[PDB]
């Protein structure tokens, strides 16, 4: 479907896991992504 | 770690809770409150008289 | 209410409701509403300069 | 009657486990 | 972290002065002087700002940036 | 009035600067890594194999490397330690050595061998983490304020903790259930430890030995080390009437054996002594370098043995007939250990296993060779190093086969739950002693100790004083040598023990030097030698860290050098006046005139435990006499970390001081600067953390003004309803409605995954879709596309959050998704994916839980008095005094008298004072601000001088009679909430052994009755309920048994008498069945017998 | 019903009470340690002059 | 009990034979004087003393 | 190998 897009913690950058490959970053050499916020409405209680 | 005091005489029992005290001097002196939720959690089995 | 830094957002959207300040402390209509008693300094004798 | 000690012929019970809280942070079943 | 928008006690708004308070300690002036100008009357809403830490500045550095 | 210096509490931060809290732990490893590793090189450098003596391998250098990590093929980058913190790594550097071996005929030099890899610390000279800027710290992601000093081995932060033990090449001389007794503990710089004991019983001295079978007397042995007239011997042991009168015995049974000369001794030691070359070659090996290794021998002379020994029996001759012994609980003789010399011991029995095991893997393949070159690179393995080394940390079980030596527990678990409880856990000090309820002494407080070891710091529970805590003001000294002060000492005049003979030691004007635990030999006039030597030591020729005291009662010298002692600076005093002047000061003040430059200018010194036992000390400057000799340069220093918290420590008592001490590292509050980029296990924050206004200088020494555990709030001491019972505490509803006290948890969730040996591998399903709409199912609401839950959502109960498929055996997968398990619904913060050493998917999960103060809280007064919550107070209560100040905690007055707390109306009123005035008042202790003047500042605002406002209660609107305690005080949240200490289990799990509940709450297990309650129910004397609640609802089973041979049988059928008449059931509980059917195979048959209840 | 720092505090006439009772007791101390030193202090039990 | 930081447990029993011996027996009300000296346990808190 | 981004339809 649509690509998994995935931070980095080192240079930010959008880029997306196509399928068991190597887990790195295409512009730096950090080797630990992170993941995006979700898309959906969440309920909060402001009591 | 043994069968004949830590099976024997131990024999751990179910149906019980343990919970922090609080004061409360608004009851009798045989009565003590119990919370809603450990209530849920134990049940009695009793059997259905006319 | 918050800081941001550049690659920060924040949206949303609030309900005002109406409600009374027993529920809760955000529906206060006073910061303070205070009374004191009105004092009273009677003297007996008269009294020295110093 | 020979000269033994409590402490290491009779072996620690439930009596001599002293219940006391202290911060300590940081099988199969059918 | 952030001072507090009302005080605990009483619920008095004291925090719209703590940006006006910073600005005064810079202009020659003193805690005790600075307080009392600001607004702040008794010791019920004069000690959220008087004894508060500011620790999200030092936590915006570790703030992730974008390039 | 005498001239006083109030300028010396700024000498405090110059000394802590350089050296002190946490830095020594960093310093025991920085000379570690440049003298000891050298040291074990060049103790083992040369091997050789024993086919053909041609081939030999040489060491020329070895040192260590920067932190670096092996990646995939070829590429040495530098690693963070947050890298490694988050990735579940180890902070390990590789050990670069220079070896020379010679293969074939020509010698190779292969310089840069790798040969292992070897753990860094966080804050050492070779890691990345010093000399650096807080702007720089905060581009690696690590809190700039985290003293450090602990180990990171697999992603967890381990503290070796600092261990005391008794000191060696000494005589002690202790009593017994029989008498005195003197022993001798001696260990060499090689692995040989010996401890020998003579004992005196019926008037006869005995030696005993672990080599030796029996006891021989210590005569015996005089004339076997070589002094063969019986007279010299009693002229060694002591010139007295009385000491020969004692020694007759010893003579006499001496002359009754047929023993006179060395040969006839040596074959008696031999006879008597077993072992499993002649008996006179082993016996006289015996007592060469065996029983005593402290004491070399140059080629086969026992002369200085021989007056060591004569020296002990004195020793034991004047302690024997008196009321003097000598006590283990001394902390002058009691040396520490770091972790420097446990990675010493590690590292050469590491070497030395490695040097031993490559030397017999190439013995064999020499003469059943089928070349001509053999390379010793290419067998070589650098695997054992590093693993032994993480096992070692990560286990802490240190196992040395070499020394003989097993220890556990060393090594422990960082605790990260505050910011003093992880400054606190470098502070930790245990003992070598275990468990043991009998000892009292050592657990004692002991006179010794005196600004060493805090005294209010120590758990209360079991440990009473075996674990133990430094002070602010402490060095440990490291190890040097001694050839310059043997040097200076022979210079000075001292005379050599083999010219003088046994007469003269007896001789009172006489006196011996003993340099750790070693006579150097006699000396007159003791108090100039003394002299010149602290002359010579404060002159800065010899090292500052030398200890030299007298012993008149033993007459004799000492002189201590080793390392591992425990020294503190010092001022010292010029007849009547200290030579810390102010112009001293006002330098220190402008910049220059160190620490250091104050040591060199003969102005302060470090003192011993035992070189402050001849000196006197004046506490201030007032009680300064003409026999003091040094100078307390700070009273308050005597105090620990944990009892800085503390205001006015002297007017607490010292159980309420004990128990804040324990409660300060249990409050939570903020972690450091980076908390959120940090995952750990369990983690606890607070929402808005306040200033302490009466704060101490030990607290802006440590600057715990940045991360706060606590907040200040309104506290009214007076009597509430019904609530305010010994420790209950009401709140405010208000207050806790406006965000007093709010709390934060998170939890970590780690979930890793690899590949195997074969072909099989793991994957990830993820949604689950159903075909009425396009959704995703209950059970994975959360899961995302790709098979993770989203950040930013909220997870309920029995709600999947990855997953995971294994391998049954085109293979069979088996689901097993993780399941998170809790009572509330918790909130997802983050997710993190990343690989591992072993190229392993591993994916972490931070969950967060806003918690709010509730019925059943613990809160602390941070004075010793901890609290639960009463009653939520609404805003309609809680009467205002004047102005409309409502209390927002109220104090019970009852449970002041009982804990005799009178610091606390003290903090409270200067609390008042400073939020009045606008300035932080000091309470520092033996010290800080009186009540006099603070008294009279709080008239001029208008307010009551001590404490005292006019309240009108709230409840009914009448003026109260009697006058209220109001005004600000520093409170904090601890941990064990109701919502963890509440659990319940009615139906769950069993085990399979035996079916009972399972033990946990974790796992939905019950709780446990032991016969404490039995002989409770028992005594009232009610025994069906006693039988409902054991048998009942504990463990019910029907078993078959036969009246006529007892045994068990099925559904109603005997297999031994073949009969069905004789039968019958009972009801036996699971536990007995289980035992009677377990006892059978001990060759034992339990016959019942079936008697008639009803008859 | 409170407590304060009030309620705990020396008096006027406490001061000087105990300080005499003190400066006796330390003129009486002083005493016979020199007592002891020279020779005195007549014990009745049997015991230990120290 | 201290009221700052124990931990108390609750029982409940199954059989209802033995829910009456735990009233007769095991009683607040029965069990008022202790067994070793005869004086009564349950008296007040110091909070009613005063 | 490894199997992501996986949709069962039931
Ligand atoms: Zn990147
Ligand atoms: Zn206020
Ligand atoms: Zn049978």
């Amino acid at each position: 479907q649509q690509p998994m897009i995935y931070i980095c913690g080192e240079c930010h950058t959008e880029n997306e896991i196509k399928s068991r490959d190597p887990i790195r970053c295409r512009e730096c050499g950090y080797r630990i992504m992170y993941k995006k916020r979700t898309k959906r409405l969440v309920v909060f209680d402001a009591r | 770690q043994g069968r004949f005091r830590g099976n024997l005489s131990g024999k751990r029992v179910d149906f019980s809770g343990r919970t922090v005290i609080s004061p409360d001097p608004n009851l009798r002196i045989d009565e003590v409150a119990v919370p809603v939720h450990v209530a849920k959690i134990l049940t009695f089995p009793e059997k259905v008289n006319k | 209410i918050a800081q941001l830094r550049p690659g920060q957002e924040i949206d949303l959207l609030m309900h005002c409701v109406k409600g009374i300040g027993k529920d809760h402390a955000k529906f206060s209509p006073v910061a303070t509403a205070s009374y004191r008693l009105l004092p009273d300094i009677t003297l007996l004798e008269p009294v020295e300069g110093e | 009657q020979e000269e033994y000690d409590e402490e290491e012929q009779e072996e620690e019970n439930d009596y001599i486990n002293s219940y006391f809280e202290d911060g300590d942070d940081f099988e199969a079943t059918y | 972290m952030i001072i507090p928008v009302r005080c605990f006690t009483c619920g008095k708004i004291v925090g719209n002065k703590w940006e006006a308070y910073l600005g005064l300690l810079q202009a020659e002036y003193t805690e005790g002087d600075a307080l009392d100008a600001l607004g702040l009357k008794r010791y019920c809403c004069r000690r959220m700002l008087l004894a508060h830490v500011d620790l999200i500045e030092k936590l915006l550095n570790y703030a992730p940036l974008e390039k | 009035p005498i001239p006083t210096v109030e300028e010396k509490w700024r000498l405090l931060p110059a000394f802590l600067k350089v050296k002190g809290l946490v830095k020594q732990h960093i310093d025991s490893f920085n000379y570690f890594i440049n003298v000891e590793i050298k040291k074990i090189m060049k103790a083992n450098e040369k091997v050789t194999s024993d086919a053909d003596p041609m081939w030999y391998l040489k060491y020329l250098n070895i040192y260590v490397g920067l932190p670096d990590v092996e990646e995939s093929f070829n590429v040495t980058r530098p690693v963070s330690p947050h890298e490694c913190r988050l990735r579940d790594m180890t902070y390990s550097a590789p050990i670069t050595v220079d070896i020379e071996y010679t293969r074939g005929s020509q010698r190779i030099i292969r310089n840069a061998l790798p040969i292992g890899r070897m753990p860094i610390m966080l804050r050492s000279s070779n890691c990345v983490l010093t000399g650096k800027t807080p702007a720089e710290f905060a581009k690696l992601n690590e809190c700039p304020l985290d003293p450090g000093g602990y180990f990171i081995v697999k992603g967890v932060e381990k503290v070796i903790l600092i261990q005391e033990q008794l000191s060696k090449n000494r005589i002690i001389v202790e009593a017994d259930r029989k008498g005195a007794v003197g022993a001798s503990v001696t260990s060499s710089t090689h692995e040989k430890k010996s401890r020998t004991n003579m004992a005196v019983k019926q008037g006869r001295f005995y030696l005993r030995h672990n080599t030796l079978s029996e006891d021989i007397p210590i005569v015996i042995i005089f004339k076997a080390m070589g002094v063969e007239s019986d007279q010299e011997i009693v002229q060694m042991i002591g010139t007295e009437e009385h000491v020969m009168a004692a020694f007759g015995p010893s003579l006499e049974e001496c002359q009754k054996a047929q023993i006179f000369t060395q040969m006839q001794a040596l074959k008696y030691i031999g006879n008597k002594v077993r072992r499993q070359k002649t008996k006179i070659e082993e016996a006289r090996e015996l007592l060469a370098s065996t029983i005593l290794t402290h004491v070399p021998v140059k080629e086969f002379n026992f002369r200085a043995k021989c007056i060591y020994t004569a020296v002990m029996v004195r020793r034991v001759i004047l302690a024997q007939g008196d009321n003097k012994v000598d006590d283990r609980d001394y902390y002058g003789n009691k040396r520490l250990e770091l972790a420097g010399q446990l990675l010493s011991l590690l590292f050469e029995d590491l070497f030395k296993k490695f040097n031993s095991e490559m030397k017999k893997i190439a013995d064999q393949v020499i003469p059943k060779q089928r070349a001509a070159q053999f390379d010793v690179v290419k067998h070589m393995r650098q695997d054992q190093i590093t693993n032994g080394m993480v096992n070692a940390i990560s286990t802490g079980n240190w196992s040395l086969k070499r020394f003989k030596m097993d220890r556990q527990g060393v090594t422990q678990v960082l605790s990260r739950l505050s910011y003093i409880s992880a400054l606190g856990m470098m502070t930790r000090i245990s003992s070598q002693f275990e468990k043991t309820r009998k000892v009292s002494g050592p657990r004692s407080l002991q006179p010794s100790q005196w600004g060493m070891l805090c005294p209010s710091d120590t758990p209360e529970g079991e440990a009473c004083g075996l674990v133990k805590n430094l002070a602010l003001m402490t060095h440990i000294t490291t190890d040097m040598e001694d050839g310059p002060i043997v040097k200076l000492a022979s210079n000075l005049g001292v005379e050599d023990v083999n010219l003088l003979c046994g007469e003269e030691l007896s001789y009172p004007n006489v006196f011996l030097v003993f340099l750790n635990g070693n006579i150097l030999g006699v000396i007159r006039d003791h108090k100039k030698l003394v002299n010149t030597f602290r002359l010579m030591r404060r002159a800065g020729y010899i090292n500052e860290f030398v200890s030299i005291s007298t012993n008149l009662t033993d007459r004799c010298v000492y002189i201590s050098s080793d390392g591992g002692r425990l020294c503190r600076p010092y001022i010292i005093v010029k007849k009547q006046k200290p030579a810390v002047t102010n112009k001293h000061m006002e330098e220190l003040a402008q910049g220059y005139r160190n620490f250091e430059d104050f040591l060199h200018e003969s102005l302060v010194e470090y003192l011993d435990v035992n070189e402050e036992n001849d000196c006197n000390i004046a506490l201030y400057e007032h009680t300064i006499n003409k026999d003091t000799t040094h100078l307390e340069i700070e009273p308050f220093t005597l105090l620990g970390v944990c009892a800085g918290l503390i205001p006015y420590p002297h007017h607490n008592q010292s159980p309420r001081n004990t128990y804040q001490c324990a409660m300060g590292k249990q409050a939570m509050g903020t972690i450091g600067y980076n908390q959120r980029n940090r995952i750990d296990t369990l983690m606890y924050l607070l929402a808005y953390p306040q200033k302490p206004m009466v704060k101490t200088k030990t607290i802006e020494l440590i600057e715990f003004e940045k991360l706060p555990a606590g907040q200040n709030a309104t506290v009214a001491v007076m009597s509430y309803s019904g609530y305010d019972i010994e420790d209950a505490l009401v709140l405010n509803k208000a207050s806790l409605d406006r965000g007093f006290g709010r709390c934060l948890v998170y939890k970590n969730a780690k979930c890793t995954l690899k590949r195997y040996t074969n072909q099989t591998f793991d994957k990830v399903m993820g949604p689950m879709l159903d075909a009425a709409t396009r959704k995703p199912i209950w059970r994975h609401e959360i899961l995302d596309a790709d098979g993770i839950c989203s950040p930013g959502e909220k997870v309920e109960n029995k709600q999947v959050l990855v997953n995971k498929s294994m391998p049954t055996v085109q293979p069979q997968y088996k689901d097993v998704p993780i399941t998170y398990k809790g009572a509330t619904d918790s909130y997802i913060e983050k997710v993190m994916i990343s690989s591992n050493a072993e190229d392993a998917f591993l994916i972490k999960m931070l969950l967060r839980q806003t918690r709010r103060p509730e019925i059943g809280d613990k809160f602390s007064s941070r004075h010793g008095q901890k609290g639960v919550c009463g009653l939520i107070v609404p805003q309609e209560d809680m009467p205002f005094c004047d102005s409309g100040i409502c209390p927002d905690i109220i104090m019970n007055p009852h449970g002041f008298p009982s804990r005799m707390t009178v610091g606390k109306l003290i903090e409270l009123l200067a609390g008042k004072a400073g939020v009045l005035d606008g300035r932080f008042h000091y309470g520092t202790a033996f010290g800080g601000s009186k009540v006099k003047d603070v008294c009279e500042d709080l008239v001029r605002h208008g307010y009551n001088y001590l404490g005292k406002d006019y309240v009108t209660s709230g409840i009914t609107g009448e003026p109260l009679e009697a006058y209220i305690y109001f005004g600000p005080v520093y409170y904090q949240k601890l941990k064990h909430m109701v919502l963890d200490k509440m659990h319940a289990r009615a139906r769950g799990p069993r085990a399979v052994l035996t079916r009972q509940p399972t033990e946990g709450r974790s796992r939905d297990g019950g709780l446990r009755l032991g016969e404490m309650e039995r002989d409770c129910l028992i005594g009232y004397g009610a025994s069906m309920l006693l039988l409902e609640r054991l048998m009942i609802s504990s463990d019910a089973f029907e078993v078959d048994v036969c009246g006529q041979c007892g045994l068990l049988g099925y559904s109603g059928w005997c297999h031994y008498c073949k009969s069905s008449c004789h039968v019958s059931s009972l009801r036996i509980p699971y536990a007995c069945k289980l035992l009677f059917q377990e006892l059978q195979s001990m060759n034992i048959i339990p016959r019942l017998k079936l008697s008639k209840y009803n008859e | 019903f409170s407590i304060g720092i009030g309620d705990v505090t020396p008096g006027q006439g406490l001061l000087k009470a105990k300080y005499e009772l003190l400066n006796a007791g330390y003129k009486k101390c002083d005493e016979y340690i020199e007592a002891l030193n020279t020779g005195k202090l007549q014990q009745q039990p049997g015991c230990t002059a120290e | 009990a201290d009221f700052d930081g124990d931990e108390m447990n609750l029982h409940l029993p199954q059989t209802e034979e033995a829910k009456a011996e735990a009233l007769v027996l095991m009683g607040t009300k029965a069990n008022l004087v202790t067994p070793r000296n005869g004086e009564p346990l349950i008296a007040a808190i110091q909070d009613f003393l005063t | 190998m490894w199997y992501l981004k996986g949709t069962v339809q039931s």
